[PDB]
């Protein structure tokens, strides 16, 4: 049939690796604002709309309202900030909100897993994904351990949603 | 994209009520901090959800010039709107 296309949408604090990812995920290295890539996942050939969080300075109404209805979000936090981390309950809440649904592909992500400052224990980020029904991947865009597998995650809890 | 007309709706000499309205850009939460004016005391910090224009603050001293400050956090854009404060004198 027709190219399945999927709407990531990547959220998070500020600093904590979103364009990082997005950009391992798109070009394979580490160091605009919407990318779209080919992938092959589980044998499906799907087309992954990719919405990185952009600048202040780039707003416009039009992409707000888009990613409003993003299909799929990563929910990205820092394991060296502890904020980012206890403000995820936010963003779950808020993107189910304005999906104005219950059931919303999300994926909880746990960047910089390459870093000694560790102030976000492993424990506690896999108990927040385990009480919201989500997964809950440990990812470095330093080191690109665990990049594909979170927006694979993603697609896959798309592709649940869906059926 | 910035929240507007802050304002105090209710007060105790220990308790204020704060108001604002929200902007049309996404809003995930409100960041809010409040302490005495001209720094005595520490400030103090806490989060509301993007789904609420209110805030309720406890534990104040009467007779107490207080400055209370709100960011929105941008949900899906970088970064927080322009801070906005306020002065307020409980009694
Ligand atoms: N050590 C480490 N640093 C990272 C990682 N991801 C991003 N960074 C660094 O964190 C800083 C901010 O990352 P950025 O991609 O701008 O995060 P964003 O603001 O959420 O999009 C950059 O200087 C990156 O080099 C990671 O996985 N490990
Ligand atoms: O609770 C506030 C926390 O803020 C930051 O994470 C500090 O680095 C930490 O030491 C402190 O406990
Ligand atoms: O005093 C202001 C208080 O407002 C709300 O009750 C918050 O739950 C609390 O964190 C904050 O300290
Ligand atoms: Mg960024």
């Amino acid at each position: 049939g027709s190219m399945t296309e999927y709407k990531l949408v990547v959220v998070g604090a500020d600093g904590v690796g979103k364009s990082a990812l997005t950009i391992q995920l798109i070009q394979n290295h580490f160091v605009e604002d919407s990318y779209r890539k080919q992938v092959v996942i589980d044998g499906e050939t799907s087309l992954l709309d990719i919405l990185d969080t952009a600048g202040q300075e780039e707003y416009s109404a039009m992409r707000d309202q888009y990613m409003r209805t993003g299909e799929g979000f990563l929910l990205v936090f820092a394991i060296n900030n502890t904020k980012s981390f206890e403000d995820i309950h936010h963003y779950r809440e808020q993107i189910k909100r304005v999906k104005d649904s219950e059931d919303v592909p999300m994926v909880l992500v746990g960047n910089k897993s390459d870093l000694p400052s560790r102030t976000v224990d492993t424990k506690q980020a896999q108990d927040l994904a385990r009480s919201y029904g989500i997964p809950f991947i440990e990812t470095s865009a330093k080191t690109r351990q665990g990049v594909d597998d979170a927006f694979y995650t993603l697609v896959r809890e798309i592709r649940k949603h869906k059926e | 994209s910035v929240p507007t007309k802050l304002e105090v709706v209710a007060a105790t000499p220990t308790s204020l009520l704060v108001s604002w309205d929200a902007p049309a850009v996404t809003v995930v939460f409100y960041d809010i901090t409040y302490g005495e004016t001209g720094g005595n005391s520490p400030v103090q910090e806490f989060t509301v959800p993007g789904s609420k224009s209110t805030a309720t603050i406890s534990g104040l001293s009467p007779g107490v010039d207080y400055t209370i400050t709100v960011y929105a956090k941008y949900l899906f854009w970088s970064g927080y709107s322009s801070p906005i404060s306020i002065n307020y004198r409980t009694e």
